[PDB]
């Protein structure tokens, strides 16, 4: 309430494609 | 044995009150995000805190660079150094403080960290006299302030009682009410009558005696003190800098600081999260220069200063020391950064390094979820790279998918990649010396996530003065 809440990014994993 | 930085709270679980580093150099900035964390205080937090060199009484630029063994002798401490008054909302006869909301919770000042440093500190700046009972000269007023200090020592004894987890009759044992006051008022007891001591002794029993087991919880007993302190302490959360020669000036009649082949203060410059710039000469008022968003750079040369507005008026200050003038520049450009723009920066010689870095990089600031959904909705292929809200050190690449929410209207679904440091995005063979470069690479990819895929068309780039939950509003 009078206190910023807590977040947190659910990451993922990656791969790339070049060009 | 290295530089010794002092805490006025050592976060959760504890221990020695200080952090002790022994890297040969280090910017000020790296020393407040490896304390910040330490202590539990999260990224969208970490600008308002700073070092403060308490035998010089100046506080230290962001990019300042600490060298061991050189600075093993420095006394300094962490401390909260951007503050709004009133940020609580417990004083009805001032405006509200709190960050940008989503377009169209998050609005929070401080994290529950950042409070309880504030809270410690608060208790340090109260016993060290950041309110003074010889600045007062009224019975009515002495006699308040007294009554007033007894009040916050019964609230600081309470806290304690809760934090423990002892009643507060044990705390008042090992605790005296003596050492929860100002030093001004514990001085004027001892110097004043036994018979006076014996009954600030009863009066104080007597307030212990009007306590409510259950009735308060340790965030509510420190929202009352900090409420209390800005009360009683109109210079708590405030800096008052003496400048030994203060000029006003029309740009298109001469050049400030200008380069020419120290005395004791004439004035004062008062600078505050919620009121701006104010100065007054040392009958007494503070005139009022302008606030954070009208100035358009802030020109340092050697102990000299020029704040410039947007209507070319210039206050021109002519500082102690170089050291003086360092601290005060990053005093108003820190408050610049949280009311007017997340991503700019008024004078070179102070600049936050991991800002300098962004800024050249393009990359955004902790930004809650609405405000990167807001960036990535206008079109398909766009993508932006922010820090992370909970992590330190992480970057976040992220980039909008094609959702159906509940109901069947079309809805925007983030898919978040984390970048760490040498900088490498986690699934990515490569490894790049700058964001900028790893971006640059980036650049016409196709992203694979699952079975996934997004093109990496266009970077949005940090925009002047653009509103986020980084921006700080004056209500």
């Amino acid at each position: 309430n009078l206190l910023l809440s807590t977040s947190e990014e659910q990451i993922e994993k990656c791969f790339i494609i070049e060009n | 044995g290295g530089l010794k930085v002092l805490l006025h709270w050592a976060g959760p679980g504890g221990g020695e009150p200080w952090v002790t580093f022994s890297e040969s150099s280090l910017t000020a900035e790296e020393v407040c995000i490896h304390i910040a964390h330490k202590v539990g205080i999260t990224p969208p937090c970490f600008n308002l805190f700073a070092l403060f060199d308490a035998q010089a009484q100046v506080w230290l630029p962001p990019n300042h660079i600490l060298e061991i063994p050189r600075d093993a002798s420095l006394m300094l401490y962490f401390r909260i150094r951007f503050y709004f008054r009133n940020w609580h909302g417990m004083n009805p006869r001032e405006p509200a403080v709190y960050r940008c909301g989503p377009p169209g919770q998050g609005m929070q000042l401080l994290d529950p960290a950042s409070f309880e440093y504030l809270f410690e500190q608060g208790k340090h700046e109260f016993v060290n006299d950041v309110a003074s009972l010889w600045e007062l000269s009224t019975e009515e007023e002495i006699h308040h302030f007294k009554n007033e200090s007894l009040g916050m020592a019964f609230l600081h004894l309470c806290h304690l009682a809760l934090r423990h987890g002892i009643p507060l009759e044990e705390v008042a044992k090992k605790t005296s009410f003596k050492d929860c006051i100002p030093r001004s008022f514990r001085r004027h007891i001892r110097q004043h009558s036994a018979l006076t001591r014996l009954r600030l002794r009863n009066v104080f029993r007597r307030f212990l005696r009007d306590f409510q087991p259950g009735r308060l919880s340790q965030q509510m007993v420190m929202v009352k003190y900090l409420a209390t302190l800005e009360r009683l302490a109109p210079r708590f959360g405030t800096e008052r800098v003496p400048v030994c020669h203060l000029r006003l000036l029309a740009q298109a009649e001469g050049e400030p600081c200008y380069i020419r082949d120290a005395g004791p203060p004439t004035h004062e410059v008062l600078v505050t999260g919620t009121g701006g710039i104010q100065w007054w000469p040392v009958e007494p008022l503070w005139a009022y220069f302008c606030d954070f968003r009208d100035i358009t750079h802030v020109v340092l040369k050697e102990h000299c200063v020029s704040i410039h507005r947007q209507d070319n008026k210039c206050l021109e200050l002519s500082l102690p020391s170089r050291a003086a003038a360092l601290s005060f520049v990053s005093l108003v450009d820190g408050y610049f950064r949280l009311t007017a723009d997340s991503s700019h920066y008024l004078c070179h010689e102070v600049a936050p390094p991991r800002l300098v870095m962004s800024i050249r990089d393009g990359i955004h600031g902790p930004l809650l979820e609405p405000f990167v959904q807001a960036k990535l909705r206008p079109e398909d292929g766009l993508y932006l790279i922010h820090w992370s809200t909970s992590h330190p050190y992480r970057l976040i690449l992220t980039v909008a998918q094609r959702s159906q929410a509940p109901d069947g209207m079309q809805s925007l679904r983030l898919r978040k990649f984390p970048i760490e440091q040498a900088f490498v995005l986690e699934g990515w063979g490569r490894s790049f010396p700058s964001v900028r470069e790893l971006g640059a690479a980036l650049q016409g990819c196709l992203l694979r996530a699952g079975d996934d895929c997004f093109s990496l068309r266009r970077c949005c780039l940090p925009q002047p003065g653009e509103t986020s939950n980084l921006i700080i509003m004056r209500g």
